[PDB]
């Protein structure tokens, strides 16, 4: 039951943490590619006119 | 501002996960009042615009809405008029297209690459000029200072400094600083620089912009009003005025709007 | 004021009548009830 | 007899200055001039036709319900309006909406059992009060199983504002759920009270004073509260605006800045102060026309209040 | 009437007494009446209890010699509202004649409407029976309350 | 009771899931952009006709 | 108007005022037989 | 209990079908009725200047 708990609460640690670097660092690093995809698009629109 | 702000945020969290999308939630409006002041700067505009806005939005909600619905379902009803609009009051404001109104006009002056607060009152009395609401400084145009007329009476303003304060230019690198200063509480209170002007957008445009939004917001919603007079500027009790009290409910258009229901058919089914 | 005037006569108008049966229905209820007392009166009589 | 007297089209209401509109009798009249003399004084002076405000008759007198005068006058309706509130009757029906005039004295007309003998009710059904629009908004969202809202303007304030929290007192009960767990006695729950706190909490700031009121919004403010598909509430929501940065850093002649500053002033504690490095007035640049004396009110108090809250 | 069924009355009434000697308050015996399916309105409780005030009915208790009368009087009423009635009446006073009845409107028209219920009262009534559309089948409710 | 609260809890989850951007949480908006896109766009195309 | 209303303020006080006899005795009569035969039955079932 | 846990596996799942349906619909929207409106009207200001 312990090392399992220790297979359980050290797994539960691992996840969040990665959901802090991986689901949520993904949530902003995905607001900042939002961001960078529409002004490069707006960079393009200034390019071509 | 930024303090204002995080308390807000705060104050906010007071349930989120907790506070599950309803479905009959409620609206509850409280504006800043209509003041008059010796000095009345940018901000006492604004805030003396969106009074007249809303006493607009009542207006139309009270008057408009109801002789519209009624022609609008066939029933016999003449299109009584009661002579009670703001729209040349608020038009003159924000018009863009047309001779630009006070914000876009505003807009138009600080993103000048040089000019001044007379420069603005210049640009405005030879804008608009011979507006009905809006009449010229006394014998004092050069003064960056004219009067407007309102729902509640005419009020000045003057001009000084309006450019900066919509502008609102700080230090950048102060700015940058304070984000990266020791205790993590400032630098929660300066976690969001991002178009602070030191050298995008200013405020007239976010304001109006998201005043537009709530009134939006609200005219989904069937409304509900509650208005209040104030006895006299004593600001004591017992004693009460006769021509203060008068033209308020006249400004108010509260007669008007018991002849409504006196005369029209507030139920719906 | 003619319409609640109106509203008034027009209810009253069928309200005479309404009345009328309604004491009707009120002496037959009360000369029920009385017949009732007496009978259980007699029973009382006879139980005691 | 007074119904036959007053019945003659000439003991009507007159403009004035005294107070505004009073009550003249008639002699006679001359083509469109009316022969008016004061039955308060004596002061007998014709004047033109368009001064006909028909005096209601006074068994109508301090009525609440405007919507059912047979005469809509105008000196009719403030007359109406000030006997309410000599009598004590701030709240006042008309038509679709009401008037409130704040008397600047606390009138005891918040308990308990008015929340319950005004909650349920219909509108007509009882005086008029807030607590009664309160709940008829309440009856009406839960009815058309779709939102409402209700809106204050005003002036200045302190009475312009003032309704609002009472409505917020009154909603923070009447419509409180049970799990468990005069005026507003109940068993509260947690976000009741949290709620209830929440208008001094973000008023200690954007309140401050001007040379018209000494308190009230300095800003504007949107509250939205959400509920469940049973009537109670489920969620709450605070939208503000632009604050009085002018006042905040350059007061006004003879204003009273944000309380939340002259609160901090004389409201710490002696230990903090020193922590904190602070000083009474006298001593800031930012203490343009300096400190005032609060009418009525004190700083600690308030102060105490609001770190509670 | 019988002593078929005056054992059971006997050992009820003698199971809600608070001094436990065959004395119970006419607010209880009421609801004990009313728990013997008996169940009429206050009124002519009231009525058959002699017509008291609120604060005789708090202090005095009752025998169990003129419960059987009180009973006696109580089944002179022989009837109650019918079934049809209440599903009817539920029926036509929803908005929408949707199969079901709103939630918040009943207990409002139920606590506030001829007899006075307090509103927990209704709330266990209703209790159990939720949806997340607020509107409840007024039949299964009515067909439980009038068989239970 | 116990195991609805636990089904509850997983709604609530889930819900908080579909409140950040998903249907009812931004799907509103994406379509409050696009109608005051196409507008715009149809007006600069007359603008350049 | 008024004089409509002044007739028809005749009118229904004096069918008021009729209705009321009608109704009011036969109230009484019903209370009082009521209340006797409730007290004969409760004397004859405690003497049972 | 078996039913209960029934109830909410179908919650579950139903769920799970409704956010990925909110997702789709989602990128749909933004990937097709923002960035195309914004080209369009750059191109619109740039025939117009």
């Amino acid at each position: 039951t312990k090392e399992r708990q220790q297979k359980a609460e050290a797994e539960l640690k691992e996840l969040e943490q990665k959901h802090t670097q991986l689901c949520e660092e993904k949530n902003l690093l995905q607001e900042k590619l939002q961001a960078e995809t529409e002004l490069y698009a707006e960079a393009e629109e200034m390019r071509v006119r | 501002e930024r303090l204002f702000r995080w308390i807000l945020t705060r104050v906010n969290k007071a349930l989120d996960k907790t506070k599950r999308q309803g479905a009959s939630f409620l609206g509850i409006l409280d504006i800043a009042g209509f003041e008059i002041f010796e000095i009345n700067s940018f901000e006492q505009l604004c805030i003396n615009y969106t009074n007249e806005k809303l006493q607009q939005l009542f207006n139309h909600t009270m008057f408009i809405l109801e002789q519209e619905e009624y022609q609008r379902e066939g029933i016999e009803w003449n299109f009584i008029d009661f002579g009670l609009d703001l729209q040349p009051c608020i038009e003159l404001i924000e018009r863009p297209t047309n001779p630009p109104g006070v914000l876009a006009l505003l807009d138009e002056e600080c993103w000048f690459p040089k000019a001044t607060d007379t420069s603005f009152v210049e640009k405005l009395i030879q804008e608009q000029g011979n507006h009905p609401k809006f009449q010229k400084s006394k014998q004092l145009k050069d003064k960056t200072e004219f009067c407007i007329l309102h729902y509640a009476g005419k009020v000045s303003y003057n001009a000084s400094a309006w450019l900066t304060k919509n502008m609102d230019p700080l230090n950048d690198n102060v700015t940058s600083l304070l984000n990266q200063s020791s205790d993590k509480f400032v630098a929660d209170l300066w976690k969001d620089v991002d178009r602070i002007v030191g050298l995008f957008r200013t405020v007239g445009q976010l304001y109006k912009e998201q005043l537009t939004k709530l009134m939006t917001t609200l005219r989904n919603t069937n409304p509900n009003f509650v208005r209040c007079i104030i006895p006299n500027h004593e600001k004591r009790a017992g004693k009460l005025d006769a021509h203060l009290v008068l033209e308020q409910l006249r400004c108010n258009g509260v007669l008007e709007g018991i002849r409504i229901c006196r005369q029209g058919f507030p139920n719906r089914i | 004021s003619n319409l609640e005037k109106k509203q008034k006569k027009f209810d009253q108008m069928l309200a005479e009548e309404k009345n009328i049966s309604s004491k009707y229905a009120d002496e037959r209820d009360r000369a029920e009830a009385e017949a009732r007392e007496k009978e259980t009166k007699a029973l009382s009589l006879a139980r005691a | 007899l007074a119904q036959a007297d007053w019945s003659a089209k000439k003991l009507v209401w007159v403009p004035s200055e005294k107070h505004g509109f009073e009550a003249a009798s008639i002699k006679e009249e001359k083509g469109d001039e009316v022969t008016v003399e004061l039955q308060e004084n004596g002061k007998k002076v014709t004047l033109s036709k368009d001064d006909i405000q028909k005096m209601n008759p006074p068994k109508f007198s301090k009525v609440e319900d405007m919507a059912e005068l047979t005469c809509l006058n105008e000196a009719s309706v403030l007359h109406n309006l000030r006997e309410r509130y000599f009598s004590g009757l701030i709240y006042t029906y008309s038509g679709l909406f009401c008037v409130v005039v704040n008397p600047y004295k606390q009138l005891p007309i918040y308990s308990e059992k008015i929340i319950d003998m005004y909650k349920g009710k219909k509108r007509h059904e009882m005086p008029p009060h807030i607590y009664a629009i309160a709940d008829t908004a309440y009856r009406s969202m839960l009815q058309d199983r779709e939102d409402q809202s209700i809106l204050c303007t005003g002036e200045s304030g302190a009475g312009k504002t003032e309704n609002t929290k009472k409505v917020i007192q009154y909603l923070a009960v009447v419509a409180s759920s049970h799990k468990g767990k005069q005026g507003p006695s109940f068993s509260y729950g947690e976000l009741e009270k949290q709620l209830l706190q929440a208008n001094p909490i973000l008023e200690a700031f954007g309140n401050a004073k001007t040379v018209k009121n000494d308190n009230s919004s300095r800003f504007g403010k949107f509250i939205r509260i959400n509920f469940d598909v049973t009537g109670y509430i489920v969620g709450a929501n605070i939208e503000t605006y632009l604050l009085e940065k002018s006042r905040a850093i350059r007061q006004a002649k003879d204003e009273r800045t944000f309380h939340i500053f002259y609160y901090l002033i004389a409201g710490a504690s002696e230990q903090m102060r020193n922590d904190l490095l602070l000083e009474g007035f006298n001593n800031y640049t930012f203490l343009s026309n300096g400190h005032v004396p609060i009418p009525a009110q004190q700083d600690d108090e308030m102060f105490q209040e609001t770190l509670e809250a | 009437f019988s002593e078929e069924q005056t054992a059971e009355f006997k050992e009820a009434f003698q199971l809600f007494d608070r001094t436990g000697d065959g004395k119970i308050l006419y607010s209880q015996c009421g609801d004990v009446m009313r728990a013997l399916g008996q169940n009429p309105t206050n009124a002519e409780v009231m009525k058959v209890l002699g017509n008291p005030k609120s604060d005789e009915m708090n202090l005095k208790t009752l025998n169990f010699e003129q419960f059987l009368p009180m009973m006696q009087t109580i089944a002179k009423n022989k009837d109650q509202g019918c079934f049809e009635d209440y599903v009817e009446g539920l029926r036509v006073f929803d908005k929408e004649g949707n199969g079901t009845v709103m939630g918040a409107e009943i207990r409002h028209v139920l606590v506030t409407l001829g007899e006075k219920m307090t509103e927990e009262e209704v709330e266990q009534l209703v209790a159990g029976h939720e949806d997340s559309n607020g509107c409840i089948n007024y039949e299964e409710l009515v067909r439980m309350v009038l068989s239970g | 009771e116990e195991k609805r609260r636990q089904l509850l809890k997983q709604l609530h989850e889930h819900e908080t899931e579909l409140e950040d951007e998903r249907k009812q949480r931004a799907l509103a908006a994406a379509a409050k952009k696009k109608l005051e896109v196409d507008v715009k766009d149809l007006e600069s195309q007359v603008d350049s006709v």
